[PDB]
RNA sequence: AUACUGCCAGCUGGGACUGAGGACUGCGACGUAAGUCAAGGAUGCUGGCAUAAUGGUUAUAUGCCGCCCGUCUUGAAACAC
RNA sequence: AUAUGUAAGAAGUCCUUGUUACUUAAUUGAACGUGGACAUUUGAAUGAAGAGCUUUUAGUGGGCCAUUUUUGGUAAGCAGAACUGGCGAUGCGGGAUGAACCGAACGUAGAGUUAAGGUGCCGGAAUACACGCUCAUCAGACACCACAAAAGGUGUUAGUU
RNA sequence: CCUGAAAAUGGAUGGCGCUCAAGCGUGUUACCUAUACUCUACCGUCAGGGUUGAUAUGAUGCCCUGACGAGUAGGCAGGCG
């Protein structure tokens, strides 16, 4: 008979770590999550209450509720031909903030700084990001760097 | 061959040339098509599409609703334009001295308008006295307050008026609707 | 009613561009250049011809 | 008379016909499922805010 | 109101002034092209004389032609082709070179032939097959009036200005390229030059990045 | 088509830590510039820790033969892949150009060992002109002194399908 | 100078298919201005018969192609009905 | 590696904390908000063929076949899964012939160019051009594909010592 | 290339036939043609539009522009009898 339990096929996924077993460091309990914060889900195998499902393992959501030792996270899950909004009551041990959102907020603050600078003098700030442009022309010297000619090597057993 | 992204030969999905065979409605549609084409008035365009509209999409608007629209600030002297039927409300005891333009008027509604002192006018008189819809206020009736829409979207945990014929005890008030009988919806 | 392609029908070409007229007048499609003798490097030729 | 048991063939195509478009988001999401203590406090705070705003712009 | 003498004179004077400014702009563009090419040549010669190597700047524009049919194509390359507006065989589009567009081209490598076009082939394509996307309709360019009416906010007032933006990709290259309807090229007049198309151009096939041979290929196809 | 001799010199992408990389150069026979750059990157990947994304090509110049109108023997050291393993071999051919020399080398490889340009690496091509240095009889037999020979059984191609006298193979 | 490559809004020649379309218009070119143009789709001139000549229909012949329809079926021309 | 979750702003970013029965030792925080400042780079690329939304209903609920991943099996034109593309439902050009392969998808005509496949004749197109190799008293001849192995042969050809 | 290498009606590199090939491996390059691509005409569908100057066109009228066209089960529309 087939087996599809709550923690089915979660052996290595919920495997704790290598040389990171045991108690958890208290930074995780010290972190503060407010409503609207984007957070990453990585289940902790040593904590068994508030554990997320293996589907939500590795997903990212928005905090919508805060409780004593937990946080309500909203995840859009693809069910068939649409995403449904699932609400999870996860614990702070399993939950973790989003460096991507932190970086975006830092970029927003910087962007505002450059716009203020432009309003100060207007030096064509170009707020937006640009992709990797093709490299322009350059002149490379040969003094001290005379080209060393290479040739394909003959085959040898090397055993 | 072409790798099509959208569906080929797709109709507009909107209504034009209304299904009604009313020659007078056709005359009004012709007049307002001309007005919308040669005037550039968004009022003319919206009145044209409201003329195109169907019946359940043209709910009756009550004289009480018109009175509320006039009680809106700075709207006492605006010509109240409805594309549909204006019904008489017996729950109001006062009416102002507005002008109401509409496709149809019930006897009680028209009597209320003319007794309050205003004028009931048709869409052609509205066009002749306000080609650009100057100082007009368009009224719309509640489309989503009918039996069909209250039945629409029925399913578990929606609460959408199950399609039933006999209402009362022992008519779909049992297992699947209370915890004492199996589950609750 | 009918598309007339430039690069033929000099009338349409001139309608879209009068610099076509001045380009033809000055023969800029075959334009000479002033000669200057900037000789390359002996190390350059030796690297090119290196075995 | 055995038959095919299960397959996911054609399923993604059927989904993507008119499918995986994102759900629509709203300002002021539903306050259901949030802490009822916070709900009571937010109700009272909103009532007070409305009263104070009306007093400010009488 | 006769609308025979005064209106005609005003319209013709405006047209003559617009033609004069278009001519001045085209002369400036030709001078810029010639200066850029000659400067490249003298930069290479100066590097050779100084003992250093002049590395060519990587080309900022490619022309990409979908050359495979519309059957049996996986979803990701199909979507990338649709995003690049390559929905038919022998269908071409100009692409600005960035990391994102290079990744797109690498994704759709086995179905397109792309390369680095020159001013000659760009002008050939625009003049011979130039169609604007106006009100979601493919109308032929055929008129600096049309191009100015649909792109005058960006200063593009003629086919020469449009071509200049395309070749020297600038601030409004995205708008000009999107205004340009995708080019519907014919099959090459002399053939593809290879017995089998669907190998890489390096491997003796036809698809992939033929860097500067796209000019010859697109001139044969156009 | 007919191969062309290219020198392709390129480096790794100059970083802040190590500016001005070592500028490696290669001589390669390829159809044109695109295949030349492809083969240069392939060989430089086989030899050194660098790929096309992590490096750049600073120069690619065609090399014409110094004298394309004099006969010289050519010693070609190549390595190729068979259906079983990899083998190195040395061939000698009489030819007027290095490009035509590798043309005949590739043709002879394909003819005699079914090896394709895919499977063949040209390790080295050396121009020589000394007798008693060439080791192949099928070259020394032409480098013999006062070499003259006839061409027996001459066959003349005809344009028309019908000829009105029996052909003569004299010469 | 010349295998080569690239460009020409460079110059000439020989073929083919097509001719869609309107009661004033548009965009243009051409000697210091009259107005003409290859510029928003073919006109000019000249021949043969004032008919089964061109054609339509039909029956053969010829070149190539063409499995018997309906159904069940993953699959029918089926030695499946 | 390939796949895969997020974010790339106006429902946003900064001073007034205005309300609270929540919370704090505390006008401390939390949530919501009033006043003010931010334009043609409103905060990457590309595209968008009009976004979005509702009702109602048909047929279907025997599938099969490539290329890759892969299970049982000696194996199977066997049985069973994953992604994608196809056939079913689809003609057309090529593989002589063939549901799936290769090209390419289809209104009625004309001209031109090709794809895949080909150019001795059947059969439209070089009894082309160039270099080699092969002589079989069962040659070899173009994927899917319509089969062949270990072993051996100074047959012949080409390759370190 | 040859030996290994044996199955039953007569038989299939598709056949004829082919031996410095019309075989095998690899390179130029010309050439042939699909209902595919380009351009043009016509038909239909869809979309976007223009039109209240005569006392002539039910404005379901007239006109302009562009894109598209496979199809079983099935749906709808417009028509014939």
């Amino acid at each position: 008979g087939k087996s599809h339990g709550y923690r089915s096929r979660t052996r290595y996924m919920f495997q704790r770590d290598f040389r990171k077993h045991g108690a958890v460091h208290l930074s995780t309990y010290l972190k503060v999550y407010k409503v609207g914060d984007i957070v990453d889900i990585k289940a902790n195998g040593s904590i068994q209450k508030g554990m997320p499902h293996k589907f939500y393992q590795g997903k990212t959501g928005v905090v919508y509720n805060v409780t004593k030792s937990s946080v309500g996270v909203i995840i859009n899950k693809m069910v068939g031909n649409r995403y449904l909004e699932k609400r999870l009551n996860l614990r702070v041990e399993h939950i973790k903030h989003s460096k991507c959102r932190q970086e975006f907020l830092e970029r927003v603050k910087a962007n505002a700084a450059k716009r203020a600078e432009a309003k100060a003098q207007g030096v064509a700030v170009q707020l937006k990001r640009q992709p990797a442009q093709p490299r322009e022309s350059r002149i490379v010297s040969t003094e001290g760097n005379v080209p060393q000619t290479l040739a394909p090597v003959p085959y040898e057993t090397f055993i | 061959g072409i790798d099509h992204t959208s569906k080929q030969h797709k109709r507009s999905g909107h209504r034009t040339a209304p299904k009604s065979d009313n020659v007078y409605l056709k005359l009004l549609v012709k007049l307002y098509t001309f007005l919308a084409r040669r005037t550039d008035a968004p009022f003319n365009k919206v009145v044209l599409k409201a003329l195109f509209l169907s019946k359940i999409n043209r709910p009756p608007v009550s004289v009480s609703r018109i009175a509320r629209a006039l009680k809106q600030e700075g709207a006492a002297n605006k010509t109240v334009v409805v594309v549909g039927t204006v019904t008489d409300d017996a729950r109001i005891f006062e009416f102002p001295k507005t002008t109401v333009a509409a496709l149809r008027f019930t006897a009680g509604a028209r009597a209320k308008i003319v007794k309050a002192g205003g004028e009931c006018i048709t869409l052609d008189q509205l066009a002749v006295r306000a080609p650009k819809g100057q100082n007009t206020l368009i009224l719309r009736g509640p489309r989503n307050s009918r039996e069909a829409v209250r039945h629409f979207g029925m399913g578990p945990h929606k609460g959408k008026a199950p399609r039933i014929l006999s209402t009362g005890r022992k008519f779909e008030r049992a297992r699947g609707r209370r915890r004492s009988k199996g589950f609750k919806v | 009613v009918l598309k007339k392609n430039p690069l033929k029908n000099k009338q349409v070409l001139l309608r879209l561009n009068p610099y076509a007229k001045v380009f033809a007048a000055e023969k800029l499609g075959s334009k000479k250049a002033e000669k200057t003798g900037t000789k390359p490097a002996a190390v350059f030729t030796e690297t090119l011809k290196h075995d | 008379a055995k038959s095919k048991n299960h397959t996911a063939h054609n399923q993604t195509r059927k989904a993507h016909r008119n499918g995986i478009k994102k759900p629509k988001t709203y300002k002021y999401p539903s306050l259901k499922g949030v802490d009822p203590k916070f709900r009571r406090n937010h109700k009272h705070a909103l009532h007070g805010t409305a009263k104070a705003l009306a007093a400010a712009k009488k | 109101a006769e609308q025979v003498a005064a209106e005609r004179a005003a319209r013709k004077a405006a047209n003559k002034e617009k033609r004069a400014i278009i001519l001045e702009r085209n002369a400036a563009y030709q001078k810029e092209y010639e200066t850029a090419e000659r400067n490249i040549i003298q930069a290479k010669r100066d590097a050779k004389a100084a003992g250093s190597y002049y590395v060519e700047a990587q080309h900022k524009l490619v022309f990409v032609v979908r050359i495979k049919g519309i059957n049996k194509i996986p979803p990701k390359p199909r979507k990338v082709l649709q995003l690049l507006r390559l929905t038919r065989i022998n269908s071409g589009t100009f692409v600005k070179v960035t990391k994102a567009t290079l990744e797109l081209l690498k994704l759709i490598e086995p179905y397109v032939a792309y390369g680095y076009p020159s001013y000659s082939t760009i002008r050939q394509l625009v003049y011979k097959r130039g169609f604007g996307k106006i009100n979601k309709q493919r109308v032929p360019l055929s008129d600096n009036a049309i191009i100015e009416a649909n792109l005058g906010k960006y200063g593009i007032l003629s086919i020469d200005d449009l071509i200049h933006e395309i070749i020297t990709v600038g601030p409004h290259f995205k708008q000009a390229n999107n205004f340009l309807w995708p080019f519907k090229l014919s099959n090459p007049s002399g053939g593809w030059g290879v017995p089998r198309k669907f190998k890489h151009f390096i491997q003796g096939g036809s698809f992939g990045n033929r860097e500067e041979f796209i000019n010859k290929l697109v001139k044969s196809m156009n | 088509a007919h191969f062309k001799e290219y020198q392709v010199i390129g480096r790794r992408l100059p970083t802040e830590s190590v500016p001005e990389p070592k500028l490696f150069r290669m001589r390669i026979f390829a159809s044109n510039e695109v295949i030349a750059k492809s083969r240069y990157w392939y060989f430089l990947q086989k030899l050194h820790k660098v790929k096309k994304a992590s490096g750049e090509i600073v120069s690619i110049n065609q090399i014409n033969e110094a004298h394309p109108t004099k006969v010289k023997n050519f010693g070609v050291w190549v390595r190729y892949d068979s259906r079983s393993g990899t083998h190195n071999m040395y061939k000698e051919i009489r030819d007027v150009s290095r490009v035509a020399a590798v043309e005949t080398l590739y043709q002879d490889m394909a003819a005699r060992h079914r090896a394709r340009f895919r499977s063949i690496h040209i390790l080295k091509v050396a121009e020589i002109e000394k007798t008693a240095d060439v080791k192949r009889q099928y070259v020394k037999q032409f480098l013999t002194k006062d070499l003259k020979f006839p061409l027996p059984h001459r066959v003349q191609k005809s344009t028309k399908t019908f000829s009105y006298k029996r052909p003569s193979t004299f010469y």
